[PDB]
RNA sequence: UGCAUGGCCGUUGGUGGUGCGUGGGUUGACCUGUCCGUUGAUUCAGCUAACGAGCGAGAUUAUCGCCAAUUAUUUACUUUGCCGAAGUCCUUCGGUUAAAGUUCUAAUUGGGACUCCCUGCGUAGCAGGUGGAAGAGGGUAGCAAUAACAGGUCCGUGA
């Protein structure tokens, strides 16, 4: 069902590229184009939802992507600067930078179990670092790489699956174990492949330039279903708990119910010859309570079902 | 035992005297500049010219007239001086060389049209983007009057003049009056040849 | 930001701008942002036209009183003189200086002037309070030159009579010539 | 806990240095009462009047003349207070707002520097004086 | 607000420079430290200066100032002090230049101070001795109480 | 062993940056441990017209002096090999301390 | 002898200008190309017997301003620790191949600003505003077309 405006809150002057939330609740971090990445903390008390907790001043360009420990201690973040930065959560202060990656770095994730840092950008390689900070594996691809995501859980032994979405069109999926052998490679999108996320269970995967959100299979490949968005969508992210999938267009956020197989809702809040704000990222909380979305003027808006 | 300033300036002042010297000796051999390598005890110099055979004739006597003239001037020790020669590939595009060809003609009473369009054709066919030739002074009349002969295209402004445009000024004394010769020659950039980078005017878009 | 007072003495709580009159007050520049502990500042006020409004008004006087050719620069001199006016103003009358100051800035600058026959144009409020501060400070140095008397006093003599609308003042005499010339030419 | 940041007008450069302490602010080797002016006393304290009883600041300077050396210190005090609250965020953004409400020079500084001298004239833009006839 | 120190009592750095230097001038006239020279008394402080000093006890207020300025720069030379106490040259039709002070007046003091042991000579300029910088923090607590 | 300084000087920066690369490169091979000085603008400001005619116009001729200092501990055997770049308008003073 | 000349420089004018290939117009000098808004600008936009290549403008070079990587304990400093002198319970000085560095200092490689963003006005662009170290060529210089002046210099020259 549809959901009302809970709270806008702002502390961030340029746009927001990405956004992520630490485990359970409290503490979300909005990576910002300003080159400064905040962390908040959530009161959820009437008028103010959150207030800002730290600022991470260190990079010399926009901060692309931001990724978090299971503890919510030792978060990592990357920029076009061509480096990454581990930042102690409590005292800020960079712990160690990363050096090796040539061009602007667009995508970061951890594993589930704090094992392998997965940086990626426009040198056409997914680097796999150690948590120590030294380069283990150097996987390869045709074009630039916008986005990555990691399969949940796996209990250590299971291969930890890495979906990737490219600038040319293609969508790579990889195993790890040790050597990292790609399960499948496919021409997932017609032109540009913007953003990639997993289904929580991880049978399926999500990618989608040509106004088409397409789910695919984790093993081996080929499509389950193809939807059609109204106008071209920048970020995609499935709900944790319930069977939803959601997609940040210009016109709103297109809320597919996956079984019923249709857009139930489209939520933009109200505000000649101007663009007016796009939404460039989504973030479901870990409970599936609340939906945060980061915006192009420099704001974040919360909605709760 | 010098300052850090003076070792630069002495070496500069060495080079400019050396280069004005080898205008006046190597007019016949066809001079095209030089490079000087300076060491506290060893000096190595590359002379560059067209007629490399004209040195080596008479079992290399012509170079040993020059080498003593350098040695006695600055009072350097032999063994510690080490001259070579290295040949000019493409004499067409070096400016000091092609100046001398236009100097060679106008002494021997060729018309100035024919003298320019000798060398201006020879420059362009050899491999260059443009060239200009000026012959300033007194032919025919009592007043002096300027010829300018140009082809191709010839960039006159900015930084990009200094990188691309070779040029060379001179003069011919005569029975009647003092003419001035002047030859500007623009180059094409090579891919890492012997300039590297293209002009800041041009850009190139890739094919899809 | 609770006291907030000039030279560490006077306060801006007073000065009743609404009370002073209608119009004129706006280009006055005594509205909160303008208040500062010391009138000295790193000015960036000559960049784009109307930015002179957003600076403090007491500073704008201290700049006018910077002439001629020997006193150029040396602002740090001028803000002593305007201090030692604002002692003489306050401790003689018992009004505080800033109230009786801004009344002087009202009534000096003439409405109208001969635009080069000659025709009598009206004025902007910006050009009034400009030609307030000139015709005060012009009179001060013209008086103080050769006069065996300190210019802090000769400012304070000019500045009191500007408020009370007397023809003692070099300001308020010189407007009634300039305003009558506009009335004559017309 | 300690933070080390600079101010800068014209060609002054004043570094300041926060610690934990007991409300001591010290220029060169001495309290910032002692600048001997009565204008420029009140100019350095504009940062502090708006807003440090935890903090202990220790300021050293070079460059500039008498005025611009003060305007570096107003930057170095105010920035070092703001840089302390940033490291050691809610309250930093609102106390920083009180300065930027007052005046922009306490954090930002100004990039203007003197124009080089040009030939044919005694300074930059002035030129000597013509004759004619 | 005002600058606040630790350390309870007062030191030579703390109290103000116009005040301190004159209290240290008085502290020689009572004690018979320094003395006046007897040859001098009519001499210009510097050749550039247009007249003798006004004060007649001027010798001591200079001799206080040099000990104050040995304190604040640790070392103090003669030629360094001579350059300091000079000024611009005022009279002539040309533009004005920095000329130096007299040496002899300043030398006379820095020998007279080394009689009562208030300044040793060392490497680089002269630097004040354990006896010396004690005498300043006598006068700092004299004028700190005041 | 007599910890030795190089001191590398040049007119032109591209010609310098070859020699710094080589003399840093060779301390990789020999394995000797390896430890920018401020550049001078020699401004000479001649009046550009020959005669006294015309408006007084002045060309400014900056010669530039880029200056770098590598230094390292090295045993006289190893240092003879490293010293021997040979570039146009570059100098290298060796200095024992 | 600069009114016999070379080079170099000032100036007309550092303004926005200059003129080729093929085509067309004219008996011809010659014209067209090189013409209702915009820009510092023959700058772009679009008209259109012209279409297409130039040169100058722009780009580029140099520096000033803001960034953080890369180095520096005998050529810059800072912090902490030691040993001094005073204070005399913790404050300030001076020294130190002694441990960690880089905010000041020094200088190389890159990042950064584009009318991108919003609102008015009229596609080219313009005015204001937010943010920003910096906003409208970011500031200041350097370089600077063709065509000439009987302007200057035979007292700069082994012109």
């Amino acid at each position: 069902a549809h959901f009302a405006p809970r709270a806008t809150f702002v502390g961030h002057n340029a746009a927001i590229e990405s956004i992520e939330i630490d485990n359970e609740h409290n503490y979300l971090v909005s990576a910002s184009r300003d080159k400064s990445a905040l962390v908040w903390k959530l009161n959820r008390t009437q008028e103010q939802w959150a207030t800002p907790f730290t600022r991470l001043i260190g990079h010399n360009h926009f901060v692309s992507d931001v990724s978090l420990s299971r503890d919510a201690s030792h978060l990592l973040t990357s920029s076009w600067d061509s480096t990454l930065r581990l930042w102690d959560l409590s005292t800020r202060t960079t712990k160690k930078l990363f050096l090796g990656h040539k061009k602007d770095v667009l995508g970061v994730t951890f594993s589930p179990c704090n094992r392998r840092i997965i940086s990626v950008g426009r040198d056409n390689q997914v680097k796999i670092w150690n948590i120590l900070g030294e380069n283990k594996a150097e996987l390869q691809c045709s074009s630039w790489v916008t986005s990555v995501a990691c399969a949940p859980m796996a209990d250590e032994t299971s291969p930890l699956v890495i979906a990737v979405g490219c600038w040319d069109g293609k969508v790579y999926i990889w195993s790890i174990e040790k050597e990292a052998k790609l399960i499948k490679e496919f021409k997932a999108h017609d032109g540009r492949c913007t953003s990639v996320d997993f289904t929580p269970d991880g049978k399926w995967v999500i990618t989608g330039s040509d106004r088409k959100v397409v789910m695919w299979l984790t093993e081996n490949g080929a499509k389950t279903i193809s939807f059609t968005a109204p106008s071209p969508v920048h970020a995609v992210a499935a709900c944790p708990t319930q069977a939803w999938i959601c997609a940040a267009t210009y016109e709103g956020i297109a809320v597919w119910d996956i079984g019923a197989k249709q857009q139930i809702d489209l939520v933009q809040p109200n505000f000649n010859a101007g663009r007016t704000p796009d939404c460039t990222c989504l973030a479901w909380a870990a409970d599936g309570s609340v939906l945060y979305s980061g915006y192009n003027d420099g704001s974040i808006r919360a909605w709760e079902v | 035992r010098c300052t850090k300033v003076r070792r630069i300036i002495e070496t500069g002042l060495f080079y400019a005297e050396l280069n004005e010297l080898l205008t006046r000796e190597l007019t016949k051999e066809g001079y095209g500049g030089c490079e000087v390598r300076q060491t506290p005890t060893r000096t190595e110099i590359i002379i560059k010219a067209a007629n490399t055979k004209e040195f080596v004739d008479n079992h290399g006597r012509r170079l040993q007239e020059v080498r003593m003239m350098i040695q006695k001037r600055w009072r350097l020790k032999e063994d510690s001086l080490e001259i070579f020669i290295d040949r000019i590939q493409r004499k067409g595009l070096s400016a000091l060389n092609q100046l001398e060809s236009l100097r060679y003609k106008l002494i021997a009473r060729i018309p100035a049209r024919r003298a320019a369009y000798s060398i201006i054709r020879f420059v362009m066919d050899a491999g260059a983007r443009g060239c200009e030739v000026a012959i300033s002074g007194k032919l025919r009349g009592a007043r002096a009057s300027t010829s300018k002969y140009k082809e191709g295209y010839m960039v006159k402004s900015g930084d990009v003049t200094k990188q691309f445009v070779t040029q060379a000024v001179g003069h011919i004394p005569m029975k009647q009056a003092t003419i001035g010769i002047r030859v500007l020659i623009m180059l094409a950039q090579d891919p890492s040849g012997i300039p590297k980078e293209s002009q800041p005017d041009v850009i190139k878009v890739h094919e899809a | 930001m609770e006291g907030v007072k000039l030279f560490g003495k006077y306060d801006y709580s007073d000065v009743d701008f609404s009370q002073l009159d209608p119009a004129l007050v706006d280009y006055i520049s005594v509205h909160e942002k303008q208040h500062v502990m010391v009138p000295h500042t790193a000015g960036r006020y000559v960049h784009k036209r109307f930015q002179k409004v957003s600076c403090p008004l007491v500073e704008r006087l201290c700049n006018h009183l910077m002439s001629r050719g020997r006193n150029t620069g040396k602002k740090l001199l001028a803000i002593r003189i305007v201090e030692h006016a604002f002692d003489i103003i306050a401790l003689s009358t018992g009004q505080n200086p800033i109230v009786t100051f801004v009344k002087g800035v009202q009534y000096c600058g003439a409405r109208e002037d001969s635009t080069r026959r000659r025709q009598a144009c009206d004025v902007s409020p910006l050009r009034r309070i400009d030609q307030a501060l000139s015709l005060i400070t012009e009179g001060v140095r013209k008086a103080a030159f050769r006069s065996s008397r300190n210019i802090a006093e000769c400012l304070a003599d000019e500045l009191i009579a500007a408020s009370n609308n007397d023809q003692t003042s070099y300001a308020c005499r010189k407007k009634d010539e300039l305003e009558r010339i506009a009335k004559s030419n017309r | 806990k300690s933070v080390q940041v600079f101010g800068r007008k014209k060609t002054a450069t004043a570094v300041a240095y926060c610690c934990e302490g007991s409300g001591l602010i010290k220029l060169n080797g001495t309290p910032i009462n002692m600048v001997s002016s009565e204008t420029l006393r009140a100019k350095i304290l504009e940062p502090l009047q708006l807003i440090w009883g935890n903090l202990d600041i220790r300021v050293r300077v070079h460059g500039g003349g008498h005025v611009a050396q003060v305007y570096a210190i107003r930057q170095a005090v105010a920035k070092a207070i703001v840089a302390y609250y940033q490291k050691y965020e809610a309250t930093k953004t609102e106390i920083k707002n009180t300065l930027l409400g007052y005046d922009r020079t306490l954090l930002v500084a100004d990039p203007r520097r003197m124009e080089p001298k040009k030939f044919g004239g005694q300074g930059a833009r002035v030129r000597r004086q013509m004759s004619y006839r | 607000i005002g600058g606040k120190t630790g350390h309870k009592g007062f030191q030579a750095r703390e109290i103000s420079a116009d005040v301190f230097v004159n209290a240290l001038a008085k502290h020689f006239q009572e004690n018979r430290i320094v003395k006046p020279p007897e040859w001098a008394d009519l001499v210009k402080t510097a050749a550039l200066k247009q007249m003798a000093p006004s004060n007649q006890n001027w010798f001591y207020t200079r001799a206080a100032a040099v000990i104050r300025q040995i304190y604040m720069h640790h070392d103090a030379s003669l030629s360094g002090l001579s350059f300091h106490y000079g000024a611009n040259l005022k009279a002539v039709t040309m533009p004005k230049h920095h000329h130096n002070a007299s040496r002899k007046v300043i030398r006379s003091i820095l020998q007279q101070l080394e009689k009562s042991d208030l300044v040793k000579v060392g490497e680089k300029g002269r630097q004040l001795t354990p006896k010396g910088q004690r005498l300043l923090d006598q006068v700092a607590t004299s004028c700190g109480k005041k | 062993v007599q910890k030795i300084r190089l001191t590398i000087t040049s007119s032109k920066l591209p010609n310098l940056q070859r020699v710094v690369g080589n003399l840093m490169g060779k301390l990789k091979k020999g394995n000797l441990e390896v430890r920018p000085m401020p550049r001078r603008r020699l401004r000479i400001t001649t009046r550009r017209a020959p005669c006294g005619n015309g408006t007084e116009t002045y060309d400014h001729f900056e010669l530039r002096i880029y200056k770098r200092v590598i230094d390292f501990q090295g045993t006289a055997e190893a240092v003879k090999q490293v010293t021997q770049a040979l570039e146009p308008d570059v100098h290298v003073e060796v200095s024992v301390i």
